[PDB]
DNA sequence: ACTCTATGATTTATGGGCTG
DNA sequence: TCAGCCCATAAATCATAGAG
């Protein structure tokens, strides 16, 4: 179990922070992000889940 | 390490997590392989047998299916 | 060389919409 | 009807890949 590539994280973080007002990508958006990042939509969901929580946690 | 959002958005507001024992988990896992779904009765007898409530058993099975749905198996 | 932190996944639990 | 199902998500917690 390795970590996501450097480009995948930049892409997810960019999407995330660009949508700070509502970090809830649709099913399609999750699929497009997954395609570009080269992972599963499920990993995208986990990724947003952890990001969303860990973020509000450090506010 | 602290986050400084330019603005506090709604999703950013709020909305200990007990762990199940080897026995509880093992048994539940054991039951689920007998039938991925539970009857109001079976649900009650299993809840009493594991010191867990009915709700917790219902939910444990709900989550168990999502996991079963996932992993396509 | 070696220690922790941040990271990806998994485990309990909530709520809403939908159908037998 | 309405108890129970699915689905998406919360939040805490497990495990360990690597940045320090």
């Amino acid at each position: 179990r390795r970590n996501f590539s450097k480009q995948a994280s930049e892409i997810l973080n960019e999407y995330f922070y660009s949508h700070l007002s509502n970090p809830y990508p649709s099913e399609e958006a999750k699929e497009e992000l997954a395609r570009k990042c080269g992972i599963t939509v499920s990993q995208v969901s986990n990724w947003f889940g952890n990001k969303r929580i860990r973020y509000k946690k450090n506010i | 390490g602290k986050k400084n959002p330019p603005q506090i958005y709604p999703w950013m507001k709020r909305v200990q997590r007990t762990s199940y024992t080897r026995y509880q988990t093992l048994e539940l896992e054991k039951e689920f392989h007998f039938n991925r779904y539970l009857t109001r009765r079976r649900r009650i007898e299993i809840a009493h047998a594991l010191s867990l409530t009915e709700r917790q058993i219902k939910i444990w099975f709900q989550n168990r299916r999502m996991k079963w749905k996932k992993e396509h198996k």
